């Protein structure tokens, strides 16, 4: 019925459209430590060494 | 009768003997060529080159 | 990849490596993964190879 | 009556248009053919999309028309992308600053790059820059709002992951506030504004671009054996709507 | 100032009998034996390996 009434056309603006996941392929080079979280607790004593 | 071993270390011990300004120098850089690897990267692949 | 006209319609892409039809990306899991995983890894030895 | 109906007030001709043919001082009868052999009383022939003789004012673009006419136009096809290859970046300074259409290859910083040295954020936001009349808050034409519209719909492919997600362009009327939409979707793809577009990516814009029925784009998006038809088609137009052009120049 | 860096920061342990080379390798980074949290085994599936 709720076809009908408003006929045919109308469906496309609820039929929703929905994304194809396209693949990512990346060149991750390792992710560089925080220097204040990763380095610096390590820094006082390796610095200079 | 050959026997052999090796012993790796995480990179971020490298990295906390630099200081703050030489290692954002290297960030800088290692991110500029990540930039150029992944276009040459793809650029190679889709012409299988 | 291709990349030019495909039976006279421009196409950029991917295409199956026999037929040159359009494929995409979310079917090439479906679509072969079962023959990759028989053809690589351990297995049966192939005499072709 | 033609050329003499241009400065009418009715006619569409540009204010400023109408006041370039005003300031062309004109040529006598035993004159005009000097237009071949270059700029003469204002105007210049020049070799049209369509391989005729055409009279135009010696604009500045059109002296850089006539100049491209001259150096790569003139050569065999096979020659040609070799040759612009060479005059690159004479090629776009000179499209940027004395042409009606731009290069489009440029970065957050305002630098001239290639379409492959962009990423997908940049490459949108220079299709609403150019394509847009921002002051008069429309598009240039229907069918760019639709071009504009496909390409976001393949950035949405090309950073979801999770299944069965719906487009958030659901329509494309949604575009015309095209730069509140495009922000509020590279907020949700921040990858868009950091990766370079992938060269497939590359191709399958071209691809759009070159789509039928659709106005050809504003600009010269790559300096291939599409050139002559990126550079010539459609070239007219823009002395009759001024706010359509860069700098309205 | 490079020769001492490799005679204190880098081989120090070279040709020291109380000291282990293993030892003295990871101890250049700060690190003990304790710090080697991972083994990749030769792994050959044979019984006597």
């Amino acid at each position: 019925e709720n076809k009908v009434v408003n006929g045919e056309a109308s469906e496309a603006l609820y039929k929703k459209k929905i994304i194809e996941r396209r693949a990512n392929i990346k060149f991750d080079f390792p992710p560089l430590p925080d220097w204040k979280k990763d380095i610096q607790p390590l820094n006082d004593k390796l610095k200079g060494m | 009768q050959k026997g052999a071993q090796c012993i790796g270390v995480h990179p971020k011990y490298l990295y906390a003997t630099l200081d703050e300004q030489t290692y954002n120098e290297y960030c800088t850089k290692v991110q500029a060529r990540q930039k150029k690897a992944y276009r040459y990267f793809h650029n190679g692949l889709i012409n299988n080159t | 990849n291709y990349n030019g006209l495909i039976k006279g319609k421009p196409y950029s892409g991917w295409v199956d490596a026999k037929t040159g039809e359009p494929v995409d990306d979310k079917d090439v899991k479906p679509k072969y993964e079962k023959y990759i995983l028989e053809h690589s890894g351990i297995r049966l030895i192939e005499p072709e190879l | 009556f033609g050329s003499r109906m241009m400065v009418a007030k009715e006619a569409h001709t540009s204010p400023e248009a109408k006041q370039a043919i005003v300031d062309a001082p004109g040529l006598d009868d035993s004159e005009w053919e000097k237009t071949y052999k270059g700029p003469a009383g204002g105007v210049i022939t020049v070799r049209s999309e369509m391989g005729e003789p055409i009279h135009k004012l010696a604009t500045r673009g059109v002296l850089f028309w006539a100049e491209m006419d001259q150096k790569i136009f003139s050569l065999p096809k096979e020659k040609r992308v070799a040759e612009l290859k060479k005059n690159r970046d004479y090629i776009i300074r000179k499209l940027n600053a004395d042409f009606q259409k731009v290069w489009f290859g440029k970065n957050k910083k305002g630098e001239v790059v290639d379409l492959e040295d962009m990423t997908y954020g940049e490459v949108v936001r220079r299709m609403v820059e150019l394509l847009y009349v921002k002051d008069e808050k429309r598009w240039i034409d229907h069918s760019f709002a639709k071009l504009t519209a496909d390409f976001i719909h393949r950035v949405e492919e090309r950073f979801t992951t999770a299944a069965s997600q719906p487009s958030l362009i659901q329509s494309y009327s949604d575009l015309d506030e095209p730069y509140s939409a495009v922000e509020r979707v590279l907020a949700h793809y921040p990858e868009a504004e950091t990766q370079l577009i992938s060269a497939q990516d590359v191709q399958h814009f071209l691809l759009l671009c070159k789509r039928r029925g659709q106005k050809p784009v504003t600009f010269v998006p790559a300096l291939d054996e599409d050139f002559e038809f990126y550079f010539k088609k459609d070239s007219l137009w823009q002395s009759e709507d001024l706010a359509a052009v860069i700098d309205r120049d | 100032a490079k020769e001492i860096l490799r005679s204190f920061g880098n081989f120090f342990w070279k040709n020291d009998p109380t000291i282990a080379p293993l030892r003295g390798a990871l101890a250049v980074w700060g690190l003990t034996i304790d710090d080697l949290d991972v083994a990749s085994f030769h792994g050959t599936s044979t019984k006597a390996n």
